[PDB]
């Protein structure tokens, strides 16, 4: 509640930024009305960040080569460019996969061309090549191979399609050229789509003239789940468990084959709208497979979407998702009697960019938790279209908030909790504040379905109401 | 199914009866996963002797490279100066990965911003964008000095940084005297280290390349120390604290020790401590001045010779007991002070503890990497507790480094089996400790996979890793340590030892199988 | 057989083919050994919940004690003044101990003497014994103070040292002005904690009883710090430090941190620092006196506030941080000197570690013993980091302590599941972590085997050890570690840190298995 207030946070908020970046900076803040179905004329999103404000957003390289190429463990992905990159880049994103890692799985592995001077005045492209031998050389048993484009691949002049397209068809094995240079694109937003073109155009119609694969009607795909902790398992049990059979994993312990293999299912189940809509209404127009979103956060949205699912099959599904909800409903029934009596009436700030703000608010709202601001650094239009209905009345929205704006809202409106990434953590931890670090589940999870509402629980209850946030002021001060 | 009682993690909820069966209806039937005897062949294949020469045939490829990007070097050296804000021409997931990566080494907070040069600046240059990004940064964060290095975006496009920050000052977008010292850090060439001495020659050189008229060395009697990439905090305190034992006035430049170990008491200090302006302004009337690490110090060791007019010492890195005595003995012959009785106690402290623990240090193999000066340093040290070091492996090292590094093996009888290796990556090192098993590994935590590697050959192939370097992941305030001076070596000693107490402990623990060695004294 | 290039201790040369033979042959031949089954059905046998009863209802046998006898705390109580020989009236054969725990623990030269009591000593006192040991030893290691202390034997026969002392100083044995305080340390009372308190009252008494005239209180503006039996170096410095560097004028009586550090420099002095005599002379002339160790030390209390005239104040261990902070804030009232802003940036440093560890700290199962007063600040410590201590064990404990336990453990939501231990041995804590498993295990090297037993059990039921007290003999060089105040908090809060984070990396390290969560970063 209490919207004039709010707005004027903003307004003193907005006052220290110049006049260009305050103009630009009072598009992206706003004051969420539940009953505007167009956030058009309230946000504005995908825009450029203004320059030196200490922006969050990464780069289209992380969005292509850590999120999408990332958790497919028999390719190997060779970081095009400079060494840095793929550097910060390994093991940062927990993935999980279930493969020997260095003969079969190369997820935690770091391949890179390292360039140095001579590469970024002559060419390059022989390098690329000569590289492409050597790790066919060493490591046999891979099943694909992707490049991710750095910054200078672009910049230089390369044509890494030629390259691909001949040692290809050379070595007889697929090569795919993803052009994710960091340039292109405000944010990871854009490293999506451009890896979700490069799925469409050299991976996803491989299988198009076999019929060697036996489909039963109860075939589905789990696309835009990363298995983040082990995320994408938790979803698998419950379809599984509800009569459905899964032969695809978009793309957390995903494999090429899965990839090839999905144009021949039934429904496409779709967890990330924002980094993987683009190849399911592709696959929509072409293969004619219906796609659906769909959100395992917390007892009541696994339900909700338990149902919508089994509503698209026949009835006996639908009797197997009865079966599996009376069977899971002492157990969250459980963990909230515990719970929710430590976490009753606690407000709490979100701030991760794409899809996961909206999908946490359920979960939030089940143990007695109130969102009263969230927001997205990358998210789009239509994304902020679907989270103005999920969140409170006259409570706050940002988008691209810079280090400035999202601590002077925290100093003003003072939650008790705050839910972001890595960059933000120890600066609230500063200020006694208890963190969460959303994007990686603090080294914990997994949080999807009625096996992850557990720990996402116990790991909330253990963070608000720890001791040490007590002892912040010195008992002589 | 989860016991409300006993709530499980990933690990072992991921190890119950229905996910396992999952996993093997997900692997049997859409993986198309190679068989496992195919799988054991070709990883006992990786662990021969004709692999690892397949692996050293490498020229274009490098897998588990040991090195990172200049830049991230540049925003370690702005960080150590008062009220600096590190800041990156060129695209904004550069600054994302660099303080992705110092949060999760320091586990506290790193400022740096971006100029969020795009598409639109990849083609007409990214002008508007530097003049942006300074005044919004003044105008926000409000700092005494802006400090500008380069993303290889704005390296191959050739943005010059002089004549943007000349043209953003007369245009308005900063005030005139604004201080913003600027340096040219392409990702392409060298490593962190190179771009940490780019980064520190370019703010000595626009603090003091204009004002050498009324310099006089020895003027303000005090000794320049400049640390390079130090990511150990306990390193620039050491540092302090023997300098200041000894009566020697100093000027510490380039230290982020205080904003780098904030204080948590309900407020964010977004800036703390650091080198003032005004020291590096009376930098050039120190009596001398003196590189920490020498080996990735040279172009400001360039200029510092030839604009400063200081007759740098020839001196190593502090690391050891010999190159800690050489320092010591050198920084008294400079200011003219006597070394006091509290270092001699120290260095006395420090031998009794080699000839404590000498028994169970001699013979031991060591496969280390790191950086050079780091490495250099370690290697002299374990010469010197009659340690073996076998694979010495420096990604960022030269030609000139392996010559020194070669040179100081020869000195001692226990270098005979030592080879140092340049340009190598991590999985050249796996390769090594292979076909030449050490007994312990010695680096950052990105060796841990090389350990896991060598458990699953066997138990008695195994290698542990020791977590001495940057950057340490899996572990605690391990960045809260020492390496240099007798304190370091102290801390480094421990650790070796009780590493290998450990070890042995642990091989002697089956009952009536190995226990008869599972001595209560050692 | 052994090779020349490769030689191999007794581990693993008795694990050779021929050994093994021998071995075996030797017990299917002549050890007339148990069936196999046999053996592992008992031992299966002694880890159930009927055995622990059978174990609990223990009444007269002690089976692995956690405790020492008195005169080994009066000896290390001796230890800690200026040039004083330790001196024990009893039989040769316990000082031979005594020094040997002390040289495995210290790994450092203890000097003590005894007179060499016999069974003709026995007979007719040991009178004789005295004088002649007391000649000896002033004329051949020229100490300027000598403490006495007793063996049990001496106890029991019931040799009167005032009498014995007196008589030898009379009859010019010993000069008449040669200060040699007496304490009766019986070994069948108490413990070692017992006789550092009789040892140190003793000292007390013979210095500042008859010269209590021309004593005003608070006369030298100082304060008294008795610090008790300790084992860790670097809780003297720590103290030493946070006194002097908020500028209050201190007095530590018996400090032994100069005479157990001495350094390696080619010489060996046998005496080195420690508590002058114009030291215990004028303590009675300060403010207050502090007892950092209160529970052992209540003889001392009682002569202190009964001839001393001094206000103890009421005060814990300073270990953790409430206690730390009440610590500092009582001494600040006392002397008038304000807490400075370098403790406070301490202490703000100690809570942002707490804040960054507290995600893998908390709710982890401990089970700690120790001494009264550093087991119960652990389980404070504990208790605000938000771990679980279960298993809580003091072998010299009494009903006092216990019930101040208690009342700590009432007042914290984690203290739920915890339960006070006092006169149990280490028997009975094998039985309580094998029926209530608990995350870890808290104690000093003797620990070290149960750890062995659970992990006969399985690798499931293993319980890790943290080496964390007195004596601690399988690792080198960690009685240098502090853990009092801030900074032994900071290092006992990484210890625990890092070995969760070992465990969880040992248990995720199967390839293929566990390896899903072999994280990097943590
Ligand atoms: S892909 Fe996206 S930033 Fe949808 S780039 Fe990012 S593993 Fe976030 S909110 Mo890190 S759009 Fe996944 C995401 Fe969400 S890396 Fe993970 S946590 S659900
Ligand atoms: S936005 Fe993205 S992550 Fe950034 S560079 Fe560009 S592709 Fe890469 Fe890697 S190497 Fe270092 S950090 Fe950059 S400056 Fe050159
Ligand atoms: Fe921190
Ligand atoms: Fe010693």
């Amino acid at each position: 509640m209490s919207r004039e207030e709010v707005e004027s946070l903003i307004q003193e908020v907005l006052e220290v930024y110049p006049e260009k970046a305050r103009k630009d900076r009072n598009k992206h803040l706003a004051v969420n009305d539940p009953a505007v179905t167009q956030s058009k004329k309230c946000i504005i999103s995908n825009k450029k960040s203004q320059p030196g404000l200490m922006t969050i957003r990464g780069c289209a390289y992380a969005g292509s080569k850590g999120v999408v190429w990332g958790p497919i463990k028999d390719m190997i992905h060779i970081s095009h460019g400079p060494v840095g990159c793929g550097q910060y880049s390994r093991a940062g994103r927990r993935n999980y996969y279930i493969g020997t890692t260095g003969v079969n799985a190369f997820v935690t592995m770091n391949f890179t061309s390292d360039f140095q001077e001579k590469d970024i005045v002559f060419g390059g492209d022989k390098k690329l090549a000569k590289l492409i031998d050597e790790v066919e050389t060493l490591f046999p048993l891979n099943k694909g191979i992707s490049v991710q484009s750095e910054c200078p691949i672009g910049l230089i002049g390369d044509d890494i399609e030629s390259v691909s397209k001949v040692k290809g068809a050379e070595l007889s094995k697929t090569i795919v050229p993803v052009r994710c240079e960091g340039f292109r694109g405000v944010s990871q937003s854009l490293g999506h789509h451009i890896a979700n073109d490069a799925v469409r155009d050299w991976v996803l119609g491989k299988r198009d003239e076999d019929t060697t694969f036996a489909s039963t009607p109860y075939d589905v795909a789990i696309i835009g789940d990363y298995n983040i902790g082990g995320d994408a398992w938790s979803s698998r049990i419950l379809l599984e468990e509800m009569g459905l059979r899964c032969v695809a994993q978009w793309s957390g312990d995903g494999s090429i084959s899965e990839i090839e293999l999905t144009p021949k299912v039934k429904l496409n189940l779709v967890h990330c709208y924002r980094s993987m809509n683009y190849i399911s209404r592709h696959m929509e127009e072409k293969y004619g497979i219906p796609w659906m979103e769909y959100n395992f956060f917390g007892p009541t949205k696994t339900i909700e979407s338990l149902r919508a699912i089994a509503a698209k099959f026949d009835e006996s599904i639908q009797k197997k998702c009865e079966e599996v909800i009376a069977k899971y409903k002492p157990e969250w029934e459980a963990v909230v009697a515990k719970y929710r009596p430590r976490l009753e009436g606690k407000r709490v700030m979100l701030y991760i960019g794409g899809l996961r703000p909206r999908h946490v608010i359920g979960a939030y709202e089940d143990l007695g938790m109130e969102v009263v601001g969230t927001g997205y650094e990358f998210a789009h239009n239509d994304d902020y279209d679907r989270t103005m209905k999920e969140m409170g009345d006259s409570t706050l929205l940002y988008d691209d908030v810079t280090g400035y704006e999202f601590e002077e809202f925290v100093k003003r409106i003072k939650p008790d909790l705050i839910g972001s990434g890595i960059k933000e953590k120890f600066i609230f931890q500063k200020m006694g504040i208890p963190f969460r670090e959303m994007h990686s589940w603090d080294y914990s999870g997994p949080y999807h379905g009625f096996d992850g509402f557990a720990i996402f629980a116990r790991d909330m209850d253990m963070t608000l109401n720890n001791p040490c946030w007590k002892k912040l002021q010195a008992p002589w001060e | 199914s989860q016991q409300v009682d006993k709530i499980k993690a990933s690990y072992p909820l991921f190890l119950d009866q229905d996910y396992k069966d999952m996993l093997a209806k997900k692997r049997d039937g859409f993986e198309e996963k190679y068989p496992q005897d195919k799988i054991d062949e070709v990883f006992q294949w990786t662990t021969t002797k004709e692999y690892q020469e397949l692996n050293f045939q490498r020229e274009a490829l490098t897998v588990n490279p040991a090195k990172a990007c200049q830049p991230l070097g540049a925003v370690l050296c702005a960080l150590g100066f008062e009220k600096t804000m590190p800041y990156v021409h060129g695209s904004q997931g550069c600054v994302a990965y660099f303080r992705s990566y110092f949060n999760r080494h320091f586990r506290e907070p790193v400022s740096c911003v971006s100029d969020s040069m795009t598409e639109d600046a990849a083609v007409f240059g990214g002008q508007q964008n530097m003049k942006d990004g300074l005044q919004n940064c003044k105008a926000t964060y409000k700092p005494d000095m802006i400090a500008v290095s380069t993303t290889c975006m704005a390296e191959v496009i050739g943005d010059d940084l002089n004549a943007f920050i000349n043209n953003s000052k007369k245009e308005g977008f900063i005030p005139d005297e604004f201080p913003v010292p600027f340096a040219h850090t392409p990702s392409f060439v060298g490593s962190h280290v190179t771009g940490w001495d780019n980064m520190f020659e370019g703010i000595a050189r626009y603090f003091t390349l204009k004002s050498m008229d009324d310099k006089v060395v020895g003027s303000n009697k005090k000794i320049n120390i400049v640390p390079g990439f130090e990511t150990y905090l306990g390193n620039f305190r050491v540092i302090k604290r023997m300098l200041s034992e000894m009566g020697v006035g100093y000027s510490l430049l380039s230290d982020p020790e205080e904003v780098l170990d904030t204080p948590a008491d309900g407020q964010f200090r977004m800036y703390a401590g650091g080198t003032t302006q005004e020291e590096m302004k009376d930098a050039p009337n120190a009596l001398n001045t003196v590189l920490l690490q020498p080996w990735h110090l040279e172009k400001t060791k360039k200029f510092v010779e030839g604009t400063w007019k200081h007759e740098v010492p020839k001196l190593n890195i502090p690391m050891g007991l010999d190159w800690t005595d050489e320092f010591l003995m050198k920084v008294s012959e400079i200011s003219g002070q006597p070394i006091p009785a509290s270092l001699t106690k120290e260095r006395g402290r420090l031998v009794d503890m080699m000839t404590d623990s000498h028994t169970w240090l001699h013979g031991k193999r060591f496969a280390l990497w790191g950086d050079p000066d780091f490495v250099m340093g370690l290697v002299k040290f374990l010469l010197e507790l009659g340690c073996e070091p076998v694979h010495i492996l420096c990604h960022n090292g030269n030609k000139r480094w392996k010559k020194a590094v070669d040179a100081i093996l020869a000195a001692s009888p226990y270098g005979k089996n030592a080879t140092v290796y340049i340009g190598k990556d991590l999985w050249h090192l796996r390769s090594l400790v292979f076909t030449d098993k050490p007994d312990f590994m010695i680096g950052n935590s990105y060796g841990k996979f090389i350990q896991r590697d060598t458990l699953h050959k066997g138990k008695e192939f195994e290698v542990p890793l020791i977590r001495i370097g940057f950057p340490i992941f899996d572990r605690h305030h391990l960045h809260r340590s020492t390496t240099l001076g007798y304190e370091g070596a102290m801390q480094i000693l421990t650790t070796l030892v009780n590493s290998i107490l450990e070890r042995l402990d642990e091989e002697t623990r089956g009952m009536q199988a190995t226990d008869y060695n599972h001595d209560l004294v050692r």
